[PDB]
């Protein structure tokens, strides 16, 4: 959980919200 | 010549050019609701090569820590574009742009392949330099049948 991994959750939060 | 077995973030980061290659493969024949899992793959990879990254980093000086960090983030943005791209080809999949928003995914695609190589070869020297690296093509070969 450090920033990189942070910012990478909320990319994929977003191809998840649109299948 | 440098041992692989043990090593997770080489095997991450062919496991995220397979899944680049994937959507290169799969693309052509396409409908436009098949393009979210493909980009997804994508991120999932690099979701898993982020998480070995990071597990690594507290081993190695500073220095290193910060410059892996700039990789990193890079492929973030990498990963940011292409579903930049991926969207720009979903909303164009019944207009005459839809071959060049294609082509603009495969770019933007390759280009975070790239950068997952050039954060292998940073990890790399970062264990080498920290005598943290195990002595003993393939990617390159992955980026090779990708190139063409």
């Amino acid at each position: 959980k450090t920033s990189a991994a942070a910012q990478l959750d909320e990319l994929m939060a977003h191809l998840t919200e649109m299948q | 010549n440098l041992d692989r077995t043990d090593d997770l973030v080489y095997l991450n980061v062919m496991e995220l050019v397979r899944a680049v290659l994937e959507l290169k493969n799969e693309l052509s024949q396409l409908p436009p609701e098949g393009y979210v899992v493909v980009v997804k793959n994508v991120g999932l990879t690099l979701r898993k090569l982020i998480g070995s990254v990071d597990d690594l980093l507290p081993s190695l000086p500073s220095s290193s820590r910060t410059e892996i960090e700039g990789t990193q983030k890079l492929l973030n943005k990498d990963l940011a574009e292409l579903i930049n791209k991926m969207r720009l080809a979903q909303q164009n999949a019944v207009t005459s742009l839809s071959e060049e928003a294609k082509r603009q995914m495969l770019t933007a695609s390759h280009t975070l392949a790239v950068d997952a190589k050039n954060l292998l070869d940073a990890v790399d020297q970062a264990k080498v330099l920290a005598n943290l690296a195990h002595g003993g093509e393939e990617l390159d070969a992955l980026l090779e049948e990708l190139e063409r």
